[PDB]
């Protein structure tokens, strides 16, 4: 429990009227719902990166709002409006950079943006909900019009107003502009398997942001294994039309700068297990005397590998 | 995040290429293709998603790792395959700008712009 | 029994001790205490009986009357009905600022005072019992110090922890972070808060006698 | 009026008349005693002072009889403090009177009223099956079926079916909370399989079905019975309210609360939890879908059709 420094990866495994992890299908899917069966707060599910939520300062889009209104509907003042909008955008970027690491001042106004969406989660003020009969729409906006960010309501109601919110403390997404805080879509979603959208209404449950990990060492994290023997890392390539694991012979002098994107490896624990994040398969070894290969997944017991202490 | 986005984009592009080479894509399919193209353009440019015109991308320096991944991850191959299939004959390049094939022309232009950005 | 001991009258304390030693009803007496002292731990009007019970126990152990303290810890009886452990755990029964309010502050002050009078005299066994207890109560005392009547709670917790180290410091230091201790001391400088801060400062010196970083 | 009567102290005269010798054998004496008991009950209204005054002379009013039982029941109808301090001797006397006389609805009703304001449940467990008898045996099942057939026109309100209903109500009241002892005793005396066989049976009556549901490999198969009992009224004066009053709530808890550590199960669960509330979709949005029915509509169109 510590002050929620702005900018840290966040996540709200809601445990109100229902329990589930709040996220979206990703890509262009314009809907934010929960996945009760996907995972648990105490039992995090796979694809942990899907929960990446960066905390950013409230967006300022006054000149941006004026420019949008002008675009919707003069020409002479358009250049001045564009210049003012550019200045406002620069100011907004500066403000967002300033709050980096800022403690969660109970009652302060911030926003949470999904890394996959790379946009601020906002609520459609004058828009009905996609499914709920008597609710409003909400999606992820690329930039936002000051409605992207909302207030943090101390659902615990213990931390002092303005106090640095303890990470994991009971909080709710109080609607700054709408006034109706986040409400779990109890609707029995059929189109989306295990779907429970988030609306802007007056409810009695919410979720609290949880800080992510800024990665006898780190466990379930995706890192790269560089073989000091070869002074490089063992990546995977589509050689001869088939996936093959080999040490890349990079023609770049800077060995440490060889971020080929094929060095994606995930580590698991049991009582490590290596998963080839480059192709989504799992590494393994077989006969040649022996050679390394990739299989669909590490579920097979044969996928075991040994890490030796320095 | 960029790697995950690239993997998702590769899967979506493979599906879209298969659908296009197979048969027509409904209005929902066309909208999905347009959204995929927009997401790819945004990721490649790396610039904030402002109200700038789609074919108005001007960045200082693209993400070298992102560009390398896109080239290796068949993203460029995906764009090339989309371009090849759209002509083969799915589109004759003559009935464009006739108020009927406008979405296809817009998608082709977006793909070309994304390829050019990747060629930065 | 509470008005018979007002001011810690020693003679009536001795009379209670002699009655409980001689009269065979001892094991039953403590029962109706322990039973009523185990009717609020599980519950969390019983609290309005707990408060008199704790005032009464403190009065029996008042004035450093060690023999009563041992009789209230072990009793040298066939079956022992411990009450220092029970009151410690009941006190155990910073996610507490919402659970100590205008209806549970007098009771907690009574509980801390009771835990003090049991071992304020150098009753080594009872201090060991309070510290070597598997209920974290030693941790809740720290939480009380760190996290108007709040001033009284802080002062009583400081007095209890001072009592715990007469003739333990390492165990206490595990809970309270010395930097936070100095922070609360400085904040208390602004019952008046200056003396509460001063008592916390005396506790800090006593701890520093067995620590180095505090000395800095 | 009660204050004026208390000032007049007519309660003492009424008590004396009740205790006055009757010389049983004349219908006039019985009618007078019944009228006196009714008047005393009327004077035993919610006023806690009057209730305490009446209870003071409990010995005279604590006698084996229908009028006496009714007066005793009305004495502590809502007195929380008075009912809480009920001495175990009263419960023992009631149990002994029920055992001696046998099947009397008045004693069961008085016990049920007293229960709702542990000892009663313990005594009933000690009482065995003489009074609180579970018709779970196969021969008991045939007897229950015969009784239900005899109740085609209606429930006698005093026959064995009424006694069983009263016993079930008393058991539920004793274990209405989370009482481990009472719940365990009720489960021992109320096997789930018997409830599944009877309540789900076609001959099961609406009152009996409601009693069984309120009293309640069982929750994974009782969902089908509940669904069969959903559109019973839709497919009366109080038909629907017997089931929907509880049927959704606990089920929603089973779908939400951790008491059911089978959140995913066979098609009877993995599919019923996604189809059952659908058959109540019309019920959920029905023209009568207001209040508790509306609440279950919200809990079903939302949740009971999600699992």
């Amino acid at each position: 429990s510590s002050f929620l420094h702005i900018g840290d990866i966040v996540s709200l495994y809601a445990e109100g009227s229902v329990n589930g992890f709040i996220s979206t299908l990703g890509l262009v899917d314009d809907r934010c719902v929960v996945e009760p069966a996907a995972g648990d707060l105490d039992n995090p599910p796979k694809k942990f990166r899907d929960c990446l939520f960066k905390v950013c300062p409230m967006n300022r889009y006054s000149a941006q709002k004026q420019y949008w209104k002008a675009k919707q509907t003069d020409v002479v003042l358009l250049q001045k409006l564009q210049h003012a909008a550019q200045m406002e955008q620069k100011q907004n970027d500066t403000e967002n950079k300033k709050v980096h690491g800022d403690v969660v001042k109970y009652g302060s106004v911030i926003q949470l943006l999904h890394m996959k969406s790379n946009k601020y989660l906002t609520v459609n003020k004058r828009l009905p909900a996609l499914l709920e009969k008597n609710a409003m729409r909400v999606t992820l906006d690329a930039t936002g019009n000051e409605g992207s960010w909302l207030f943090i309501q101390p659902f615990w109601k213990l931390r002092s107003n303005g106090d640095n919110v303890v990470v994991g403390d009971k909080v709710i997404l109080n609607p700054v502009n709408a006034g109706q805080p986040l409400h779990a879509s109890n609707y029995e979603l059929s189109d989306n398997a295990g779907c429970k959208e988030v609306n802007s209404v007056n409810c009695n449950t919410s979720w609290k942001i949880n800080l992510f990990m800024q990665f006898v060492l780190k466990g379930g994290d995706v890192v790269r294994l560089f073989h000091a023997e070869q002074e490089k890392f063992l990546t995977c390539d589509e050689y001869k039309g088939k996936l093959q694991v080999f040490l890349r012979t990079t023609l770049r002098q800077s060995a440490t700068s060889a971020t080929s994107s094929n060095a994606l490896w995930e580590v698991e624990v049991v009582h490590y297990r290596f998963k080839h994040l480059a192709t989504g398969n799992y590494l393994a070894a077989e006969e040649n005397k022996y050679c390394l290969v990739a299989v669909p997944h590490g579920n097979d017991i044969a996928s075991l590998f040994e890490l030796d202490p320095t | 995040r960029d790697l995950d986005f690239a993997n998702d984009a590769s899967s979506m592009l493979a599906s879209a290429v298969e659908k296009l080479n197979e048969g027509f894509i409904s209005q929902n399919d066309r909208r999905f293709v347009i959204q995929l193209l927009e997401d790819l353009v945004f990721f490649v440019s790396d610039v904030p998603n402002n109200g700038q015109n789609v074919l108005d991308i001007m960045v200082t320096k693209p993400n070298r790792e992102r560009q390398k991944l896109m080239r290796e991850q068949n993203i460029l191959k995906q764009v090339f395959g989309i371009l090849k299939a759209p002509f083969r004959p799915l589109v004759r390049l003559e009935e464009l700008s006739d108020q009927k094939n406008a979405p296809y022309q817009h998608m082709f232009r977006l793909c070309y712009r994304v390829l050019r950005h990747s060629q930065e | 029994a509470i008005h018979l001991l007002d001011g810690g009258n020693t003679e009536i304390q001795k009379s209670f001790h002699n009655l409980m030693m001689s009269d065979k009803k001892s094991e039953r007496f403590f029962k109706v205490l322990h039973d009523r002292m185990k009717r609020a731990q599980q519950e969390t009007t019983s609290v309005l009986i707990m408060q008199p019970i704790l005032r009464f126990l403190q009065l029996l152990c008042e004035n450093h009357n060690r023999d009563l303290q041992n009789f209230l810890r072990c009793q040298n009886n066939k079956t022992n009905y411990n009450l220092v452990c029970e009151t410690l755990q009941f006190l155990d029964i910073g996610l507490l600022g919402l659970y100590i309010n205008e209806d549970n502050v007098g009771l907690v002050i009574q509980t801390l005072e009771t835990l003090t009078e049991y071992c304020q005299g150098p009753c080594h066994e009872n201090q060991t019992c309070i510290v070597t207890h598997e209920s974290n109560g030693i941790d809740i005392i720290t939480a009380l110090i760190l996290n108007d009547l709040v001033l009284q709670l802080k002062d009583n917790a400081s007095k209890l922890l001072l009592a715990l180290m007469e003739s333990n410091a390492e165990r206490i230091l595990i809970s309270l972070r010395p930097q936070e201790l100095v922070d609360v001391i400085k904040k208390a400088y602004l019952v008046s808060p200056r003396e509460v801060g001063h008592n916390i400062y005396i506790l800090a010196l006593q701890l520093s006698r067995h620590n180095k970083q505090l000395q800095h | 009026q009660q204050r004026l009567l208390k000032n007049m102290d007519a309660h003492k005269v009424m008590l004396d008349l009740l205790q006055i010798p009757y010389d049983k054998g004349d219908a006039k004496m019985m009618e007078i005693l019944r009228y006196t008991h009714q008047f005393l009950q009327k004077f035993c209204a919610g006023n806690p002072g009057n209730q305490a005054l009446l209870h003071k002379h409990l010995h005279l009013f604590l006698t084996p009889g229908l009028l006496e039982a009714e007066t005793m029941q009305h004495i502590f109808l809502n007195n929380y403090q008075l009912c809480s301090e009920i001495s175990e001797p009263v419960l023992q006397h009631f149990v002994h009177l029920l055992a001696t006389h046998g099947r009397h609805v008045q004693y069961l009703d008085f016990l049920h009223t007293v229960i709702k304001a542990d000892m009663i449940m313990t005594e009933l467990t000690n009482a065995g099956d003489d009074v609180v008898v579970f018709y779970n045996d196969k021969a008991s099942l045939a007897h229950l079926l015969d009784m239900m057939k005899a109740a085609r026109d209606g429930v006698e309100d005093h026959s064995p079916l009424m006694y069983h209903i009263s016993l079930v109500d008393l058991l539920a009241a004793c274990a209405e909370g989370k009482n481990v002892y009472t719940e365990i005793k009720c489960t021992s005396l109320l096997p789930l399989e018997d409830v599944v066989s009877v309540v789900t049976h076609e001959d099961c009556i609406t009152e009996v079905k409601m009693a069984y549901v309120n009293f309640v490999n069982h929750i994974w198969t009782l969902f089908e019975n509940f669904t069969l009992d959903m559109a019973r009224v839709c497919s009366d004066p109080t038909l629907e309210k017997y089931v929907l009053s509880v049927v959704l709530d606990t089920i929603n808890a089973f779908f939400s609360s951790p008491f059911s550590e089978n959140s995913t199960s066979l098609q009877t669960h993995q599919t019923i939890v996604v189809q059952l509330l659908q058959s109540t979709t019309r019920l959920l949005e029905c023209p009568w879908l207001q209040q508790q029915h509306k609440g279950s509509v919200e809990a079903c169109i939302r949740t009971l059709a999600m699992v």
